[PDB]
RNA sequence: UACGGUGCUGAAGCAACAAAUGCCCUGCUUCCAGGAAAAGCCUCUAAGCAUCAGGUAACAUCAAAUCGUACCCCAAACCG
RNA sequence: CGAAGGUGUGCUGUGAGGCAUGCUGGAGGUAUCAGAAGUGCGAAUGCUGACAUAAGUAACGAUAAAGCGGGUGAAAAGCCCGCUCGCCGGAAGACCAAGGGUUCCUGUCCAACGUUAAUCGGGGCAGGGUGAGUCGACCCCUAAGGCGAGGCCGAAAGGCGUAGUCGAUGGGAAACAGGUUAAUAUUCCUGUACUUGGUGUUACUGCGAAGGGGGGACGGAGAAGGCUAUGUUGGCCGGGCG
RNA sequence: AGGACCGAACCGACUAAUGUUGAAAAAUUAGCGGAUGACUUGUGGCUGGGGGUGAAAGGCCAAUCAAACCGGGAGAUAGCU
RNA sequence: UCUGUUUACCAGGUCAGGUCCGGAAGGAAGCAGCCAAGGCAGA
């Protein structure tokens, strides 16, 4: 299936090619609903991302749900960073694992057609 | 078994429907009492 | 028909997979239109405002749902959807 | 291609708005 | 506005009425697609229409 | 082939017999308890109108609105 | 520098009570003497609310029935997929009217709802879905019946009814076969039709009604003659030699 | 031919058992009566309480009937508890 | 004691990536991978 080794590969392949002005322009469908400026700083987020993924042992990378409080302490200590960044990175891998399972079960055109952008009420951003 | 209320819209309306109340003196008095008691819906319509 | 009326009938293009597929396959567009608008009005209106030639217009009426917001029970206002068929040599402008 | 662009788009993109 | 409009004839009034409507329609078409940023636009135009008609009317009555 | 489907092609496509409560039948035969109405429809004229108006045929043309249309209906959606 | 209340304790009166203080509480209380009461609760098969008891008992709604592998998943007797097995089959299948009103389809969610569990649902939230000249209503026409200009009748309101106008469960123009959607189709699409009007053209020509006539127009029972729907067999066609 | 016979749909409701805080405020199971008619069933309409309607049981009139239900007179009246 | 393989952080060494100090020179703590090493085995 999908692992943080496969996310390691997706990430050292994506930190090579990627930019935030070539990625926020290839879509004008979610550059109208979300602010055109909310992309990221790609170099920093993918260098932190590759740092945090590299700090992992091979059994924590191949199986991402065995990572708990002590392991996040240690991933924060080896890459010299915050337990909160490690947290929200295990959370983005959680969502993209969710989405590659939803591309796996349903066809590429049914999981690209039923994808939804939302407003809590129809007024802009509110 | 066969219970009392067997619904039919037509019957419902020709009986207690608004115009059927606008038929008679006592219809119009029921409507008065109803507005005076500040009823949400006077008759059954829709 | 008068123009001050035509401008007031077409609310907004309705989007969907159904709509899309009709556009591609059947050369049809889908519109949220004034609830009271009639096939004649709609025909004339799209023919004028969008400068295209219409073949025929089929209309239906969406019944609003009934939703709960913070326990109160509301009802979305109903509306009229219209599938408008364009003659085959007609290309689609969006202004 | 198809799964390369559907990966890459939804990845950089849905990394962004959530 | 509304003085500037009081100073135009019945003819030019209806002309600007029409143009105002075209503008409003076009607007709500854009906003329909989500291709419109400025919402305040709507409420300007719509109000403006009123101005116009209310002038036409007082030219018709007196 | 995303294993969901999509694409192209595609044989033979008959005879007998059986047979309804369905169709011929708003028929037919018979009985007494003797079996709705009004429009469209076909025709007659009156008032009228007469190379006008109007009627019939063929060809062309335009029109045919408005609402219902999902789903449940021997039921977990209806009356209990 | 801690009121009312709440809650312990101490002291005191013959009693209804009083006084003091520990904790709680976090802004109000009130001597004295008067005045006025919605002034004192254990009962009323009293009223409202809360919580016990029986009791972790009876029950989990037809005795048509399940079993296994795999999937997902925090967790699978119930979900999904597969192989078996069992039940309905003049219904427990298919299509409508009545009535309901979004229960339909797709994502998504598992607190409450589901007499259990729930990853499931007619449950929650979001989105999507209902395409007509020929289906039905609308409309043309009347039945029973309703309403009823005038009119007759009546202490008053009102009662009856004419001319009329409404009223279907009945009469009145016409579309079928195939293809398609995650969810509509005689409506979309492909093909082939048909109907009644408006306008014109032509040819021809007595046209006209709220009036006359015909038609629409009609029971029960029975008989059995002609067919079809439809099915079986053969033939044909493709496959199978298990 | 027939308020003829035998028997399903349909209509009923004779006997038994079950059930009786029911699966259900009148049912289920097993049998039983009529089943071309004084039959049954749909949609609509009419009959209003000192009244209706009754192949007549004081039956039925929205699970209410020897005088329906709803509001009013009304805090009826209660030598009774 | 050779070879087969096991043990995230919290025994050791190398410590990539990344991160701290510095303008720069360079250091530094150290996660992963590897080797000790500790589990369990072929001899
Ligand atoms: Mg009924
Ligand atoms: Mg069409
Ligand atoms: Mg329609
Ligand atoms: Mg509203
Ligand atoms: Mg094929
Ligand atoms: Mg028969
Ligand atoms: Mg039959
Ligand atoms: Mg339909
Ligand atoms: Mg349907
Ligand atoms: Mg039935
Ligand atoms: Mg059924
Ligand atoms: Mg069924
Ligand atoms: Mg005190
Ligand atoms: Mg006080
Ligand atoms: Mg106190
Ligand atoms: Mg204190
Ligand atoms: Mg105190
Ligand atoms: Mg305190
Ligand atoms: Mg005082
Ligand atoms: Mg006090
Ligand atoms: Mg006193
Ligand atoms: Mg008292
Ligand atoms: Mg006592
Ligand atoms: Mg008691
Ligand atoms: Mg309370
Ligand atoms: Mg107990
Ligand atoms: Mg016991
Ligand atoms: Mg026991
Ligand atoms: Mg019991
Ligand atoms: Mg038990
Ligand atoms: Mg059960
Ligand atoms: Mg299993
Ligand atoms: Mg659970
Ligand atoms: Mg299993
Ligand atoms: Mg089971
Ligand atoms: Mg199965
Ligand atoms: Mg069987
Ligand atoms: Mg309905
Ligand atoms: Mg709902
Ligand atoms: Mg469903
Ligand atoms: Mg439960
Ligand atoms: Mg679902
Ligand atoms: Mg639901
Ligand atoms: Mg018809
Ligand atoms: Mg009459
Ligand atoms: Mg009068
Ligand atoms: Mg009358
Ligand atoms: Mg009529
Ligand atoms: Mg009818
Ligand atoms: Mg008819
Ligand atoms: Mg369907
Ligand atoms: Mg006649
Ligand atoms: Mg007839
Ligand atoms: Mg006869
Ligand atoms: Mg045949
Ligand atoms: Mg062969
Ligand atoms: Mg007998
Ligand atoms: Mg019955
Ligand atoms: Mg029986
Ligand atoms: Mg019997
Ligand atoms: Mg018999
Ligand atoms: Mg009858
Ligand atoms: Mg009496
Ligand atoms: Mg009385
Ligand atoms: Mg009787
Ligand atoms: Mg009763
Ligand atoms: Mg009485
Ligand atoms: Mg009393
Ligand atoms: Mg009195």
């Amino acid at each position: 299936g999908f692992d943080l080794n496969d996310f390691l590969e997706q990430l050292r392949q994506m930190k090579n090619m990627g930019g935030x002005x070539x990625x926020x322009x290839x879509x004008x469908x979610x550059x109208x609903x979300x602010x055109x400026x909310x992309x990221x700083x790609d170099d920093k987020v993918l260098v932190r991302m590759e740092a945090i993924i590299n700090s992992m042992t091979m059994k924590e990378r191949a199986k991402p749900e065995i990572i708990k409080g002590s392991r996040k302490r240690r991933i924060a200590a080896g890459c010299g960073m915050q337990v909160q960044d490690v947290n929200r990175l295990l959370k983005q891998f959680d969502d993209m694992q969710r989405m590659m399972k939803k591309m796996k079960k349903g066809g590429x055109x049914x999981x690209x057609x039923x994808x939804x952008x939302x407003x809590x009420x129809x007024x802009x951003x509110x | 078994m066969k219970r009392t209320f067997q619904p039919s819209v037509l019957k419902r309306n020709r009986s207690h429907g608004f115009r059927a109340r606008m038929a008679t003196k006592n219809g119009r008095q029921v409507l008065a009492r109803r507005r005076a008691k500040g009823r949400a819906r006077l008759t059954v319509s829709k | 028909i008068r123009e001050e009326r035509l401008l007031k009938v077409l609310r907004a293009p309705h989007v969907s997979e159904k709509a899309s597929t009709a556009m591609e396959k059947s050369n049809t567009i889908v519109l949220k239109v004034a609830k009271d608008a009639t096939k004649a009005e709609i025909k004339a209106a799209v023919q004028k405002l969008f400068e295209v030639e219409v073949e025929v217009v089929n209309t239906l009426v969406v019944k609003g749902k009934v939703k709960r917001h913070g326990q109160r029970i509301g009802r979305r206002s109903d509306w009229k959807k219209a599938y408008v068929t364009l003659k085959e040599g007609q290309n689609l402008d969006f202004v | 291609m198809k799964q390369s662009t559907l990966a890459l788009l939804l990845l950089l993109l849905l990394l962004t708005p959530v | 506005k509304a003085k500037e409009l009081r100073e135009k004839s019945v003819e030019e009034l209806n002309t600007e009425l029409l143009n105002l409507l075209r503008e409003q329609f076009n607007l709500r078409m854009q906003a329909a697609s989500g291709q419109l940023q400025q919402s305040h636009l709507l409420k300007q135009v719509r109000r403006d229409v009123a101005r116009v008609k209310t002038l036409l009317n007082e030219k018709a009555g007196a």
